[PDB]
């Protein structure tokens, strides 16, 4: 949880 | 919302868009949500009020566009919609706005958490940021109190928190603001949440991981001089949530 993926 | 940042299902991967169906084929957007475990979403009570049927509600996880399918999204049945046995609201506020939906796959299983399908961290006990902390909300909210179409692309905005000393004041909400709800706004009249936004995320990351600090509930007018936005502080509801999630 709180695991916000990275797609920048 | 009235902030300014169309975003996607990868910026707020835990957000659940909640829909209600109709005898005549369609569906319309009610309120937001937040995954907790695989099969438990969690919104506000004033959404399922006038139409309290757990059967005529469909729920979407992994979807950024409003009235259009986002590939790699999961549709659910609300196999159990239990609300808060103390919810009530007056001529302004709403108290105890918090409900839990237990979802199940049309095939028979819970959420399979992945890139888009993700869950939030619950706040610990009596733990909330200070009164300056910028936190971030989202939703398919109303772009204007007066406006009437719900923007087509998921939104997002950051907002500063406010104190009891602050909100309890005369030019604000006086004694309508209680200790089981957080007040939030920007310097003045620039950003806020709004209708359609309810049942969804006040987001502050604490100690590292981004947690479910609050939940959008009410406020007089969207983005207004001396008029914050109120969220149901999940802090105090921690046992309630945990008390239903396991057995009954
Ligand atoms: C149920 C939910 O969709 C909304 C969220 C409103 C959030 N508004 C702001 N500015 N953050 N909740 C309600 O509509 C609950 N009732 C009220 O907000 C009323 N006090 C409305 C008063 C008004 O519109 O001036």
């Amino acid at each position: 949880c709180g695991q916000k993926t990275l797609r920048p | 919302i009235i902030g300014g940042e169309f975003t996607t299902i990868e910026n707020q991967p835990w957000f659940a868009a909640i829909y209600r169906r109709h005898r005549g084929g369609s569906v319309t957007y009610v309120c937001g949500g937040s995954l907790m475990s695989p099969c438990w979403v969690i919104s506000a009570t004033h959404c399922f009020i006038d139409y309290p049927k757990k059967e005529d509600y469909i729920v979407y996880l992994g979807r950024s566009r409003l009235n259009s399918n986002t590939q790699g999204e999961m549709k659910f049945e609300v196999e159990n919609l239990i609300l808060h046995k103390d919810y009530s609201a007056d001529t302004l506020a709403h108290h105890n706005d918090i409900a839990l939906l237990k979802i199940r796959s049309k095939e028979g299983r819970c959420a399979q958490p992945s890139r888009t399908i993700q869950t939030i961290c619950l706040p610990s006990m009596y733990n909330d940021p200070q009164f300056g902390t910028s936190c971030e909300i989202t939703g398919f909210g109303k772009e204007n109190s007066t406006d009437y179409l719900y923007p087509e692309q998921l939104k997002m905005t950051v907002v500063k928190l406010i104190s009891h000393r602050e909100c309890q004041q005369p030019h604000y909400y006086g004694s309508e603001v209680t200790t089981k709800m957080l007040c939030a706004a920007d310097p003045q009249w620039k950003t806020d949440s709004c209708q359609g936004d309810s049942g969804g995320p006040l987001v502050c990351s604490l100690q590292g991981r981004m947690t479910l600090t609050g939940i959008v509930s009410w406020g007089r007018g969207c983005a207004l001089k001396d008029k914050p936005g109120v969220y149901t502080r999940v802090s105090h509801f921690l046992p309630w949530i945990r008390s239903h999630t396991k057995e009954e």
